[PDB]
């Protein structure tokens, strides 16, 4: 696809059993949801943004659905207003930024 | 919000 | 261009003689630059991001030239951690998501 940016760029993704809205986010080193109960271990983290820092949980190798593509790798897990889709994961479905 | 803009 | 997303995509903006980097963020409705004098009328303004709100100046109709594209629109200024290029201008350079 080609998505306009006109309004957010939010898409419909799964994980596991669940189906969420998330922001397909260049702005975002890393990919981060909202509170959830993710299976295995994970390390707590700090990540900054525009208001400040907040704290999240790491976990690896998870596996994600977005627009058709199957995607596994690390998921933060925390306070994001909006859950996230960054760098980390655009890189799989093989987004770039075109003008 | 605004601007999601996100580091580690 | 087409520019990918292994590393942030940063570039150079150009605002009335001032070089500055800035990251193309579409996880950004607006534009924010760091601290910076601009002349004319501002208003202030609330905005949100991961880890909270932020206080800053509001400048409207502000000519900027970012990848060899001239634009005018709102650019506001305040404490963002990175200069930030937003959707606002982003549809003005004909910028798309792809994959």
């Amino acid at each position: 696809p080609q998505i306009t940016l006109w309004k957010r760029p939010l898409v419909t993704i799964r994980i596991g059993g669940q189906l969420k809205e998330a922001l397909l986010n260049t702005g975002a080193d890393d990919t981060v949801l909202e509170e959830m109960n993710l299976p295995g271990k994970w390390k707590p983290k700090m990540i900054g943004g525009v208001g400040g820092f907040i704290k999240v949980r790491q976990y690896d190798q998870i596996p994600i659905e977005i627009c058709g593509h199957k995607v596994i790798g690390t998921v933060l897990v925390g306070p994001t207003p909006v859950n996230i889709i960054g760098r980390n994961l655009l890189t799989q479905i093989g987004c770039t930024l075109n003008f | 919000p605004g601007n999601f803009l996100q580091s580690s």
